[PDB]
RNA sequence: GUUCUUUGUAAAGUGCCUUCGAAGAGUCGAGUUGUUUGGGAAUGCAGCUCUAAGUGGGUGGUAAAUUCCAUCUAAAGCUAA
RNA sequence: UUGACCUCAAAUCAGGUAGGAGUACCCGCUGAACUUAAGCAUAUCAAUAAGCGGAGGAAAAGAAACCAACCGGGAUUGCCUUAGUAACGGCGAGUGAAGCGGCAAAAGCUCAAAUUUGAAAUCUGGUACCUUCGGUGCCCGAGUUGUAAUUUGGAGAGGG
């Protein structure tokens, strides 16, 4: 990052020597794995979609993915962790059912 | 209730103060049971003292980033810049603090010091059990004081840059304010259409 | 592996298999009795990573538990006092209904501590849970520190303390400033904070 | 009594409701014919225990401490195998070269990632009945989670015979009941009487 | 401290390259309610409804959207002073 | 025909444990009023009285889904401190902090997540005997719905 020296400024502080540390895989808490993605894809084919995504799935086929993301939005609550449910359901769509 | 000249005080004593009330008769006394634990610690440890191997560690903030502090355990980044592991380091006599990390390397010289001093300086045996008894000091923390990392020096020559400093500091926050709008202007002649 | 599969599966509470132990549990609890003993875990994924073993002095006890609220005791509609507290029904229950059916089962063989119970069918009339149970009597447990600390009296009824899962949770008990207002033991913290001590040379 | 109550409804109250894609695929069970030869032939593979463990200490006693036998010693085992997590690790692999599928398993939630499992990694299974039967010829209790990853060149013969018969009489027949949603099967009540109904009330 | 005996094809630590590194859900947060409460457009806690994920996710004390980062790893456990 | 099989249970139950006591102090739940506002519901009283559930000398907390914005810091606990302030409150009466600094005292760790399978190999009990808080010859069961044994993030695991 670097400092300016200045008291004040994009960095308040002093341009002292940085360094580098070990891997903390405390930063690496957002972990997949061929254990885990082999069962994440085998859930979807042991389970595959549920109720609620037949629903949605029904709601971007439907007026657009605003809509479908108004949806997801009332059942999570965060309208950006809801953004990320949408582009999974185009990965069934276009990556599974569509070429 | 409120009458003449006086300042308006809030004593926090409506409900039973008169019940919830510790007025330390045991200062002294405590406080002499504290050194007590002292001597019937040692009688136990053997020749280890009542506190093991803390290091020295800037401190926080605006206000104490002035000088460092009295730190926690030792990081491994430290710990094997001394030659050592942590399950070994610590069944010696000094601190692991691995959730914590060293991002200056002024300061981890300072620290890595403080591991070569110490441990040129524990005298250790073994399973033996004759082990050449050589008394022990006090204080393992009070052996072993504030280095104070580099205050610089105290007498140097002058240097004029005309900056003013002042205004390196009316345009320093200058920098840090209008970052966000004077890239509104910025964001216009960003993007040739 | 294999029980990471069913740790993904017991996630999916939704279709197929899963949607369809609501129409198969929902009936097998309104079915032996109400508070009763089990024998082998029901989801091997939870209980095992929460604390089951497939070991000699262990029990479970798979418990119907009631839903809704706790309404205040006080007979018809009347409170005897100031509407700031007033209301009957429309009253919280600052404890997890979850504890309700440790707290039962605990003390229907307190000879027994309390490890962790588990959430596994909701309805309409109740909200269903099971126990994982620890024997401070069994060599099974007293044969190993790997769990042996649970036998000793100062484990004496886990489940109505709260020393569990459900516990730290129903005690505002946690790290961080999202709980500065009780980061310490209730009372402690209370009973601290508005304490007056006062020095020997009164400062 | 209600030990009875219980259970009757349990099963049976399980076949009026529609069984998910998951199950249905159970009465589908192992022909009388597989379990035939399939009992005299697993009647050839028995696991480690009782007697063969003590069998196994005498010989290394007079190899291992003996001429000095590093690790091996006796014949590596050729029989049954068994393990939830052993055989189920074993198909995540390619390992196993025989699949038995649990029967019953109160839980048959611990089990239901055993099919889908030789779908997207191809490998032969036949659910069989006898979780019971199966401890008795492997000397242990009720598991059904049995595997075989190898045997003998003198019954390896009969093995590829029913090797093929499984695999289509119930690995092909699979990939079928995929869109198959069993169960709905009612009694002599609401069933012959339910034919007084529609009979004399349609086309009559 | 001394005496009678190898548990030993014994057991474990830092080194080198590499393939890896799983990391806990009727949780999480959102919704509304009431209490609590310095926590003030939720301080937690509980309620019935909803029920995910992994360059993700809790937090950055003013709602909200985009941009990363800083920051740490819940949903499991023992522990003297 | 014979024998298994899971659940259920069965019994002056082989054979084991549970209640309760005390209850300054602590860990939950619980729950106000009087009082104060010069009256008064919100608030306050007080997450206190009483109420009911449970231990132990301390039990609870306890290694981070912490604090921070700095060169950063660094388990919990309790202590001067912050500060009766920023702040909550007919923003009325009054309520009420934390992180820093200083501080005594200070400490670390364990289970599932893998395929060891060339090996159920482990743990409860009974039983001759013994140096008896247990042990080995003899004999069952839990457990293969993971006990052994490998494995805990700051890491560290199969191959060589």
């Amino acid at each position: 990052t670097v400092k300016t020296g200045i008291a004040i400024g994009l960095n308040k502080g002093k341009k002292v020597t940085s360094m580098t540390p070990a891997p903390k895989i405390s930063y690496k808490k957002g972990a997949a794995s061929n254990r885990t993605k082999f069962v994440r894809s085998l859930v979807r084919e042991i389970a595959g979609l549920s109720p609620y995504e037949r629903r949605l799935i029904d709601l971007i086929r439907n007026s657009g993915e605003k809509r479908a993301r108004k949806v997801a939005k009332k059942r999570l609550g965060s309208f950006t962790r809801a953004k990320a449910k949408v582009e999974e359901m185009n990965n069934i769509i276009a990556a599974s059912r569509r070429h | 209730a409120i009458s003449k000249n006086l300042p308006i005080l809030k004593n926090h004593f409506r409900k039973h103060w008169q019940e919830r009330v510790k007025v330390h008769f045991d200062q002294a006394g405590k406080k002499v049971s504290r050194r007590n634990a002292r001597a019937t610690r040692a009688a136990k440890i053997a020749p280890r003292p009542l506190d093991l191997l803390r290091p020295v560690v800037r401190a926080p903030t605006v206000k104490y980033n002035r000088k460092v502090r009295a730190g926690r355990g030792f990081t491994l980044a430290e710990v094997k810049a001394a030659g050592l592991t942590a399950a070994y380091a610590r069944t010696i006599g000094i601190a692991v603090d691995h959730r914590r990390q060293n991002r200056n390397q002024e300061i981890f010289d300072a620290n890595v010091q403080r591991l070569k001093e110490y441990q040129s300086k524990i005298i250790v045996f073994p399973r033996n059990g004759k082990a050449p008894e050589a008394e022990q000091v006090l204080s393992a923390a009070a052996t072993f004081p504030i280095a104070q990392p580099a205050t610089d020096v105290e007498a140097r020559a002058v240097q004029d840059n005309g900056e003013s400093a002042f205004r390196t500091l009316r345009l320093a926050r200058s920098e840090k304010k209008f970052r966000g709008i004077r890239e509104k202007r910025a964001r216009e002649k960003a993007e040739a259409e | 592996g294999a029980y990471k599969y069913l740790e993904e599966l017991q996630r999916k509470k939704q279709s197929d298999v899963l949607r369809f132990l609501q129409r198969v549990r929902v009936w097998e609890y309104r079915q032996k009795n109400v508070i009763h003993r089990a024998a082998r875990p029901t989801r091997p994924d939870k209980a095992r990573r929460l604390g089951y073993k497939a070991k000699q002095g262990f029990v479970i006890y798979r418990v119907r538990v009631r839903r809704g609220n706790r309404k205040r005791p006080v007979p018809k509609g009347a409170t005897y006092g100031k509407p700031t507290n007033q209301g009957v029904n429309e009253l919280k229950y600052q404890r997890s209904l979850r504890a309700t059916a440790e707290e039962r089962v605990g003390r229907r063989a307190a000879n027994l501590r309390v490890l962790n119970s588990y959430w596994v069918n909701q309805d309409s009339t109740y909200k269903y849970f099971e126990v994982i149970l620890v024997d401070p009597q069994h060599k099974a447990i007293r044969r190993d520190a790997r769990y042996n600390w649970i036998c000793d009296p100062v484990h004496k009824h886990r489940e109505a303390r709260g020393l569990t899962a459900t516990g730290k949770k129903s005690r505002g008990i946690n790290k961080g400033h999202k709980f500065n207002n009780t980061k310490a033991g209730r009372r402690k913290t209370w009973k601290r904070q508005n304490t007056l001590s006062l020095w020997r040379y009164r400062k | 009594p209600e030990y009875v109550r219980v259970q009757r409804q349990k099963k049976i109250l399980s076949i009026r409701l529609k069984v998910p894609p998951t199950i249905a695929q159970f009465q589908y069970t192992l022909d009388r014919n597989t379990a035939a030869e399939t009992f005299k032939l697993f009647n050839k593979y028995r696991p480690e225990t009782a007697a063969e463990k003590k069998e196994r200490l005498t010989k290394e006693a007079a190899a291992v401490a003996e001429g000095k036998s590093k690790q091996d010693a006796s014949p590596k085992p050729y029989a049954v195998k068994y393990g939830l997590n052993h055989v189920v690790a074993l198909i995540e692999n390619k390992k196993a070269k025989l699949v038995l599928i649990a029967n019953d398993v109160d839980p048959i939630e611990l089990v239901v990632f055993l099919p889908a499992l030789c779908k997207k990694m191809g490998v032969p299974y036949a659910i069989v009945k006898g979780k019971a039967r199966l401890g008795t010829l492997v000397n242990q209790k009720t598991s059904a989670v049995a595997a075989l990853t190898e045997v003998r060149a003198e019954d390896e013969a009969a093995l590829a015979k029913l090797v093929s018969t499984i695999d289509a009489n119930f690995a092909d027949k699979y990939d079928e009941v995929k869109k198959h949603w069993g169960g709905g099967i009612l009694g002599n009540k609401a069933q012959a009487k339910m034919d007084k109904r529609a009979k004399n009330s349609d086309s009559a």
